[PDB]
């Protein structure tokens, strides 16, 4: 349930998104679900090369497992608060 | 051979047997202190049968199991598996809310001899986890329970006084002083001697309040063990510190204060010796 | 008269197994124990890689193989 | 999270193994297994099917065109 | 609708199931459960799209699907 | 079940795996996890012959007759 | 029973392969039911502890339980 | 307990093994039971073996969420 709380946070934030299969998007979170899987408003290329066959395409779903990462800036996210949380989470 | 031999012997007439009696675990006790360094083969499978005794539904079994753990620490130590000493450890801690007096005293003396042996950062549960569950159980009336505890409380105050906060300790010094209404004597005994272990830890004064309060109550088991306890907090953290104290007590219109004010000044004047003169 | 997999693994202990993993690797050695997931207990397994196959290592003591990778039980090697 | 603002719309299909689809999306369930319909290959331009059923385990990404 | 009430309803129809090894399973669907577990009879099932065995019934795991082609005849039936 | 192994008791069945396994033996134990239970093995990989193997039902990708 | 032996080896010295064919060997302090391990002294080798040790950790090592093909005593 | 000793350095600089010869370094900011977690001011490091030759690239970033499933290794570098 953690890293949903944390994504919901990153709503109308820039985000980019790295796909296993080599693919990067930038885009607005617009969504996200328990799973970590995305919905980007507004779509953009960062890079030449990895980024995939779209164009007029601006708004996508992406399959959380599918994902290798998410960049984000350091301002986007409340370190102490990620911390605290992590500490009071239970795992077993 | 015949040192493998004798212990086949002797671990299938433990297991067998129906009385309880001292002469098998003296028995399996005194060959495993000649032996000790040899023993370190043979104490592998002797340590899954007592693991597997406590869990049989008997109680005297459960008696005999936790009785030959506390006679095999000081081989096992020399054998180095402390590994085990650890799993000894937390499946007698787990055990630790039986029933049955005669067996939780018993788990509860082999729990006092891993930890006197041990490394003291080592042990698993670990101490802070430990001291305050049996807290709880100094209220268990009992006897073998009251005993073994004390000493199990006590040891702490030795060797490891820094873990539980000295508001634990506090909550302590409450439930022995009103342990020792009790009618056995080494119960009486042990429980004045942890005042002096929970005076070293935490402080005189805390300690010595709660005493001269007790000097009020008529019975006269609790003023004269109040006033034992007085020369030995006195002994331990210094008498600069009980003395002016006690002295301000004795100034109270109440004649039993008066005496237990003057017995505790017999008992800390022969508990330090020479001192005395200042 | 039904014939359970798990009763046919239960009959194995005590006895040598080869597991053979969904890649190539596999082990073999004294079935120790199991548990309804088909984790594995085996006792001095010797670890194989399979095509010339080069044995990996030879185990002594016990080795816990997880059964999430596990494809085929053979009882008695 | 849903995929519902994109029924019977248009949709980009990006699979893990890096092909690409064309299609109307006209169910899903759980897993983002998909119905669809009018199915082609972006690449190809090459009609796959009038009716397909396309297990989630290949998807990677849908997008709204 | 859901894919897999449409599954459950296309049950005696022809359709064509791609794996995640590329084996082509071409067959008629004679069951359909939670997990997308199939079980077809009339089968023919090839090594890869590029075509071929005859087989009478098949059962094919939901997780190993890749896709699977139904009959344009699929949304009125 | 979707599938009655009952009636394939004592045949011969094929079963593919993951990881690109394929084993052929005669049907003689199923559970309701897919666990089978097969005898006069031969795992194909070209040829490999076990006798009475357990397959995993886990790994079980297909399911036909022999 | 593997239950058992989660508990009988910690504090043991183990060897932890994964899936990818990397073995770490280390003493274990910790298990989970998810089979995640905890090590400590751990280092890696490729298949085999005889072939070239690719690293040394001084550090705690924990090893993921979804990647563990055998945690095995020396 | 081994995900409760890394709750020990959190705020602490962590190595992080993943799949397909991939390392991160970075300060442990969050992490959840599937492995999944969040490091900030982190560079990775990618091996890649092109024209049968070894070279290794970088990539830094001020805050990252990794996608647990494809940890392998979580230490201190």
């Amino acid at each position: 349930m953690l890293f949903f709380s944390f994504f919901k946070t990153l709503v109308d934030q820039e985000v980019v998104v790295e796909l296993k299969n080599d693919i990067e998007i930038k885009g607005t979170l617009q969504s996200v679900d328990q799973f970590l899987n995305l919905k980007l408003d507004n779509i953009s290329c960062t890079d030449e090369k990895k980024y995939p066959h779209l164009g007029s395409v601006r708004n996508i779903f992406i399959r959380g497992s599918t994902v290798r990462y998410v960049y984000l800036n350091k301002n986007m996210v409340d370190t102490n608060l990620l911390q605290d949380a992590t500490r009071r989470e239970v795992m077993t | 051979r015949l040192e493998t031999r004798l212990i086949d012997a002797l671990l299938i007439a433990f297991q067998e047997q129906t009385n309880s009696d001292s002469i098998i675990f003296k028995g399996f006790g005194a060959v495993t202190v000649s032996l000790d360094i040899r023993m370190k083969p043979f104490l592998a499978p002797i340590v899954s049968t007592i693991l597997n005794h406590l869990k049989h539904k008997t109680p005297l079994v459960r008696q005999h199991a936790a009785d030959l753990c506390a006679i095999l620490i000081p081989v096992i130590k020399n054998c180095h598996e402390f590994e085990m000493l650890n799993k000894l450890n937390i499946i007698l801690y787990e055990s630790l809310g039986e029933v049955y007096p005669e067996v939780l005293g018993s788990i509860i003396n082999a729990m006092y001899c891993i930890t006197s042996v041990m490394d003291l950062d080592k042990l698993q549960p670990p101490i802070n986890q430990i001291l305050p569950t049996l807290t709880p159980i100094l209220r268990n009336k009992h006897r073998k329970v009251e005993v073994n505890t004390i000493k199990f409380v006590g040891l702490i105050g030795k060797l490891a006084p820094t873990y539980a906060p000295p508001k634990e300790w506090m909550r302590i010094c409450f439930e022995l002083l009103e342990l020792l209404k009790s009618t056995n004597k080494e119960i009486r005994r042990s429980a004045n001697a942890t005042f002096g272990f929970i005076a070293e830890a935490i402080g005189p004064h805390d300690v010595l309040v709660a005493l001269l309060n007790n000097l009020k109550v008529q019975e006269r088991q609790l003023r004269v063990c109040t006033a034992v306890a007085i020369g030995i907090v006195a002994k331990v953290c210094g008498p600069y510190n009980v003395l002016p104290v006690i002295m301000n007590e004795y100034t109270t219109p109440e004649t039993n204060v008066q005496n237990g004010v003057l017995k505790a000044m017999s008992f800390m004047f022969e508990y330090i010796g020479n001192m005395s003169k200042d | 008269p039904e014939i359970l997999p798990l009763e046919v693994i239960d009959k194995t202990i005590n006895q040598k197994v080869l597991i053979v993993l969904q890649s190539n690797r596999e082990f073999e050695g004294t079935l120790v124990g199991f548990d309804d997931f088909v984790n594995v207990i085996l006792e001095d397994a010797v670890e194989w890689l399979i095509d010339r196959n080069e044995k990996v290592m030879q185990h002594h003591g016990r080795m816990l193989l997880s059964g999430n990778n596990i494809a085929i039980l053979v009882p008695g090697g | 999270a849903t995929l519902k603002d994109y029924l019977n719309k248009r949709v980009v299909i990006i699979k893990v193994d890096g092909e690409c689809l064309i299609a109307s999306l006209n169910g899903f369930d759980k897993n983002t297994n998909l119905f669809i319909t009018n199915v082609f290959n972006r690449i190809s331009k090459e009609f796959i099917c009038k009716a397909q059923l396309l297990r989630g385990s290949e998807i990677a990404l849908v997008g709204l065109i | 609708m859901l894919p897999l009430y449409l599954l459950t309803n296309a049950k005696g129809q022809q359709m064509q199931i791609e794996l995640k090894n590329g084996e082509i399973i071409q067959g008629i669907l004679t069951n359909v459960d939670n997990w997308m577990n199939l079980t077809l009879s009339n089968v023919t099932e090839y090594s890869e799209e590029s075509a071929a065995v005859k087989l009478n019934e098949i059962y094919i795991r939901g997780t190993f699907i890749k896709f699977i082609k139904l009959q344009d005849n699929i949304i009125d039936k | 079940a979707i599938l009655d192994l009952a009636k394939y008791k004592d045949s011969k069945i094929r079963v593919k795996l993951m990881g690109g396994k394929l084993v052929i033996g005669v049907l003689k134990g199923y559970d309701q996890l897919m666990n089978l239970v097969l005898d006069d093995t031969v795992e194909y990989m070209n040829a490999r012959k076990l006798g009475l193997t357990v397959i995993r039902g886990t790994i079980l990708v297909s399911l036909s007759s022999a | 029973v593997t239950t058992e032996f989660l508990s009988d080896i910690i504090g043991k010295t183990v060897n932890v392969k994964l899936a990818s064919g990397l073995l770490y060997s280390g003493r274990l302090e910790s298990i989970d039911g998810f089979m995640n391990v905890a090590l400590s002294s751990a280092t890696e080798h490729y298949e085999s502890n005889n072939n070239k040790l690719l690293n040394k950790f001084n550090s705690d090592v924990f090893l993921r339980g979804t990647q563990v093909m055998y945690i095995s005593e020396q | 307990t081994p995900l409760d000793l890394l709750k020990l350095n959190l705020d602490e600089r962590v190595y992080i093994k993943l799949r397909g010869a991939r390392t991160l370094v970075g300060t442990l900011q969050a992490f959840d039971s599937h492995c999944n977690i969040v490091l900030s001011d982190a560079v990775e490091t990618i091996y890649q073996l092109n024209n049968e030759e070894l070279s290794e690239s970088e990539r830094r970033c001020e805050m990252v969420f990794i996608r647990g499933d494809t940890v392998t290794l979580i230490s201190t570098p």
